[PDB]
RNA sequence: AUGCUGUUGCUGUUAAAGGGUUCGUAGUUGAACUGUGGGCUGUUCCCGUCCAUUCGGAUGACCCUGCAGCCCGUGAACAGAAACAACGGGAGUGGGGGCGUCCGUGAUUUUUUACUGUGACUAAAGAAGCGUGACUAAAGCAGUCAUGACUGAAUUAGAAAGCAUGGGAUAACAAAGGAGCAGUUUUAAAGGUCUAUUGGAGAUUAUGGAGCUGUGCGACAAGUGCUUUCCCAUAGGAAUGAAGGAGGGUAGUCGGGGGAGAACGUACUGGGGCGUCAGAGGUGAAAUUCUUAGACCGCACCAAGACGAACUACAGCGAAGGCAUUCUUCAAGGAUACCUUCCUCAAUCAAGAACCAAAGUGUGGAGAUCGAAGAUGAUUAGAGACCAUUGUAGUCCACACUGCAAACGAUGACACCCAUGAAUUGGGGAUCCUUACGUAUCUUUCUCAGCACGUUUUCUGUUUUCACGCGAAAGCUUUGAGGUUACAGUCUCAGGGGGGAGUAC
RNA sequence: UGCCAUUUGUACACACCGCCCGUCGUUGUUUCCGAUGAUGGUGCAAUACAGGUGAUCGGACGAAAGUUCACCGAUAUUUCUUCAAUAGAGGAAGCAAAAGUCGUAACAAGGUAGCUGUAGGUGAACCUGCAGCUGGAUCAUUU
RNA sequence: CACCAUGUUCAA
């Protein structure tokens, strides 16, 4: 995904951007999907940095996944 | 001005296929550059430095006698305006019709050619800003 | 003039798809609710009434006569409606306080041909059919 | 503004040719506007083309042989898959003997002929007939 | 059935439908460029020397994709440069140097996405269908054959997303905005930093490997000449290009474009000043109305408020409403000219903004003329109308509000291609498919090296009678309603039989 | 008064003795407004609070009855919100029906050219003022 | 440019 806000404490919302088909219409429609991410202080991720996120446990009501590498700019 | 107006207006200027000095001048590269980073501390913008050298010293095209354009050479002397020459003219274009405007307060033309005027300043600070000529907290006047 | 391509366009024809849809009125009465809530008939068909009283509805011009139709009331939800009674006779099949099965007739609720405001029939009068008792196969009870 | 240079170019050949002209001028030209006209020419729709140089887009003299009926653009550039070759073949093309479909493909700009052949897919750019 | 919901694939000048005009966000769309290589071998005329005199003659042309090997741009070699992209607790008990694998671990500088080709996984019933005379068929999975035999129940499509892998055209995300910038090796020397062996293990201990930085020195490069460049007698030149896309600049300008000051012009009224005398007015005919306390008329003048005749037109300006005397001013606007500057900044638009005729509204002015309402005459069967005489609000200005037009070209914006002949407005320039060519008129002591014209080019604008083509037709036609069943350049708004109804909430 | 031809306009077509508009009467229908009347559910949160669960005591005969507190919470009642239905004096709009009344507005220069916007007047079509339009009854007259 | 309003219902 791509950092969206990181506003939280140690928590980062990423944001994923995708491109639906439609089968009756020939053509394409941005959607996105925002994801809570947990964020670890090894990592000081932008908005704007592309990161690698990785599936864990819930460690809240929202957080599933957890960064594991961050691609700066 | 195609941008705002209906104006299809085809006046420019047309650059030659022969992107070479004429050979019966004998001004070096490196005396141009002295004579553009003269003009620019004498006051001159980078469109005014062109002219004067296109019609008196006989260099059409700086670019061509030096390898790098006029405001390039600028930007490497240090010699750079603050905003760019295209935001100045706008800028000082809207401030001279807004001093109209507070004496003749029923200029009604004037009104909406200032709109158009603001609506190229935000459109090209926009651009400036994005492309970072510009720092990003810049906000025109009014 | 018409229309968009753009391969990322699809949004626009989506949205611009289902608002044009409800001006088509078979759509529109296919998917809004004051299209059952106001049929006499529930939704359904073959609603049953109770005769309340007997008219003559004169036909439209250019026909000349008086249409031999019931007034009833329907039970399933109390809307007092006019009903056509088809064939030569037949309102001496039916009295008044007797319970009719009342179909549509024709078009889907807009009045067949030669009758005024006219857009159900008789199917059958105290649970025989009443063109049965045209024909004579059967006749009614008590 | 003009959006398509390719849609401009195939719509500037094929005026002129219903017109019966011998020759066209097309501004601007692309790499993909002549990699669409060396498809025509192989299959002998065109003639020779000269692409004048500016330091701008060239522009591109074709000289016309009376043998094109109609080439057009298909935007936008739909993908088109193996299995839909004779779908769009069906849709655009008035037979199966003669006309041709372009696609931009990995391997190159072809035509629909050769990237049956090949097994390959693409996004379609035009036609020509 | 219904291309009557249109992605394929609909309409929108007149049939229902382009929204009054601009700006404008979300949105959708967006100009070109960095390249796909090469070698060998196959596969009769006409042009001249004699005749003839507004018309004849005997006398130099042309004709014979296919396989292999490429430092795979050119440099530079004859493994070095170019371009590239250490664990035995490992391997069915470890397959004296080289070669090359396997497995796992460390150190070294980075490219994705859509698309597309192959795969891997994906319950039956249902769909498609392979066999088979349940008597046929709808079925079903069965059965078929001469102390048991060959057994059958084959196979295929099944949305998107998920997994693996290779192809690199088109597009996309991201970053950059280019002064904001990223010298390689031999050699010996100085100083200085926090593991493996000596039989093991523990504790001390100097030497050394490889790295750290400040040097001298030996080779070779360098995409920008330092044997230079300035002074005077010290990295600064290596950057795609400049879109018949936008922006900005400079230049004489052009126009009923806009704002502000003054000043003119007749006229409609109203006044007095001069004179006249018997009716003027008005109409299809009249009558309301004015008039011997002098109307109408005539002359000069004054006052006040509107308005700028003719010139005034298939003319100009403006985004549309709209704009028409003059002179002095204020800020602008487009076009044109250009070898100036910039370098993708753009197109179009829900939301949101600012304008918007006339009538209307509010508060102040003004109040001449015309004049909704109203009043009188008349016409009429009636006249609440047309016609005549009046007359309030209004008309006009200032500052607010409204935002309702046949706001029209009943035609959305931006690009593209598009035959012909008169004109017109502003700016500029000349006087076997050809290697080029034509210039008059008249005014001219100072907004005067001037003004207008003539012939010809060319850009921008408003148009006209004229080739395709189109349309149900009327008609449209570089100014499309053309380039459309041979249907896809981009965006946007509206329509879906007539009503109810632009009504009700 | 009529007829014939040409031009032009037309909403006429058994064709101007044509067609056609509104008010008003009669009958029937479906909506809307309306003092007032009233129904079924939601949500909101307020108390009261059945039961139970856990804890604390209790300890008749280890362990029942019972205390007390916390929690889950039904139900009851009230407060507004909200959705869906419903009665109404009276006041309207619309539509539909064989031949009732009043005029004549529109279609022709429809006899005052029509029409758009707006404002005011009128039994009723409508008239009137102002600025637009031609879809006009003119593509046209200081060359 | 005085006034000049209207002709029931189907059908042929
Ligand atoms: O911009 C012009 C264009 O470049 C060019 N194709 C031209 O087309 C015609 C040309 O038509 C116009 O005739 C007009 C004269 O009646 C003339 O206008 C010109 O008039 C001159 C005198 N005043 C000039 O001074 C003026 O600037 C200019 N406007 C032409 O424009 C014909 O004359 C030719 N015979 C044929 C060309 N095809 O028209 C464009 C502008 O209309
Ligand atoms: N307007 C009323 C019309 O009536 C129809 O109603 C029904 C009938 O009128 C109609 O019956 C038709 C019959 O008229 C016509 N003459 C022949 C046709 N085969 C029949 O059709 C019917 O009968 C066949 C048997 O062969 C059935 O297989 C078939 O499914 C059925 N539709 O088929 C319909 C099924 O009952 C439509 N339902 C209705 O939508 C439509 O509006
Ligand atoms: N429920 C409200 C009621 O509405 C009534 O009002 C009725 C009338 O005022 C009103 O009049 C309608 C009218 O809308 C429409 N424009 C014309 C229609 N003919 C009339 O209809 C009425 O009048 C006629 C008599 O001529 C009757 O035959 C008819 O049944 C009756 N509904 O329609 C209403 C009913 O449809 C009464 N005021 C009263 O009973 C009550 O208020
Ligand atoms: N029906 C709704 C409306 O009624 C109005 O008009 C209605 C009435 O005013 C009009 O009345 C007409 C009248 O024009 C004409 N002068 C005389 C004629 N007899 C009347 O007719 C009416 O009444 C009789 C019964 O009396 C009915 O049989 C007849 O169908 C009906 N039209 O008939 C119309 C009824 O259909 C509007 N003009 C119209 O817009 C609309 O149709
Ligand atoms: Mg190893
Ligand atoms: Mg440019
Ligand atoms: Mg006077
Ligand atoms: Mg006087
Ligand atoms: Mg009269
Ligand atoms: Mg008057
Ligand atoms: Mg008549
Ligand atoms: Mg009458």
């Amino acid at each position: 995904g791509i950092v969206h806000s990181t506003k939280m404490h140690r928590t980062i919302v990423i944001r994923r951007n995708y491109l639906h088909f439609i089968k009756k219409y020939q053509r394409y429609q941005k959607r996105h999907k925002s994801l809570a991410v947990h964020c670890s202080p090894a990592f000081d991720p932008k908005q704007g940095d592309e990161v690698v996120v990785g599936q864990c446990r819930p460690l809240s009501k929202t957080i599933r996944y957890n960064v594991l590498e961050v691609v700066s700019k | 001005v195609r941008m705002h107006g209906n104006g299809r207006g085809k006046a420019s200027s047309a650059l030659p296929y022969r992107r070479t000095p004429p050979a019966w001048l004998k001004i070096a590269s490196r005396n141009v550059v002295k004579m553009v980073c003269k003009s620019s501390r004498k006051g001159m913008m980078p469109s005014q430095i062109g002219m004067e050298l296109r019609d008196s010293m006989g260099i059409a095209q700086v670019k061509n006698v030096t390898g790098r354009k006029i405001l390039r050479i600028l930007k490497h002397s240090g010699l750079a305006p603050e905003i760019p020459e295209d935001l100045y003219f706008l800028v000082k274009r809207a401030t001279q019709m807004r001093k109209h405007l507070e004496r003749h307060t029923t200029d009604r033309d004037t009104k909406y050619r200032l709109i158009l005027v603001e609506s190229r300043i935000h459109r090209l600070a926009r651009y400036y800003k994005r492309v970072k000529q510009l720092p990003p907290t810049w906000k025109y006047e009014s | 003039m018409t229309k968009t391509n753009g391969q990322n366009a699809a949004r626009k024809l989506v949205r611009l798809r289902r608002r044009n849809r409800w001006a088509d009125k078979g759509w529109k009465r296919a998917h809004t609710f004051a299209a059952k809530k106001a049929n006499p008939f529930g939704g359904s068909s073959h609603a049953k009434g109770i005769v309340l009283e007997k008219i003559g509805v004169g036909a439209k011009q250019p026909n000349s006569a008086i249409r031999k139709c019931v007034r009833v009331q329907l039970i399933k939800n109390d809307k007092k409606i006019i009903a056509f009674v088809p064939n030569d006779g037949c309102l001496h099949f039916i009295e008044e306080n007797d319970e009719v099965l009342v179909s549509g007739f024709g078009r889907s609720g807009h009045a067949v041909g030669d009758i005024p405001g006219v857009r159900f029939k008789i199917v059958k009068v105290s649970s025989v059919g009443l063109y049965a008792l045209y024909r004579q196969k059967k006749e009614k009870p008590r | 503004t003009m959006m398509s240079v390719l849609a401009n170019a195939l719509r500037t050949i094929a005026s002129a040719e219903r017109r019966g002209k011998r020759q066209v001028l097309i501004r601007p030209s692309s790499k993909v506007v002549v990699k669409f006209l060396q498809v025509m020419q192989k299959h002998g729709y065109i003639g020779e083309f000269e692409i004048i140089d500016d330091h701008r887009a060239g522009k591109i003299v074709v000289n016309l042989n009376g043998r094109l009926n109609k080439c057009g653009a298909i935007c936008p550039r739909f993908d088109c898959a193996t299995t839909d070759y004779e779908k769009w073949m069906k849709n655009i093309l008035p037979s199966r003997q003669f006309g041709f479909v372009v696609l931009t493909t990995s391997l190159g700009i072809m035509d629909h002929e050769e990237a049956r052949s090949r097994n390959t897919g693409g996004k379609v750019l035009g036609f020509f007939y």
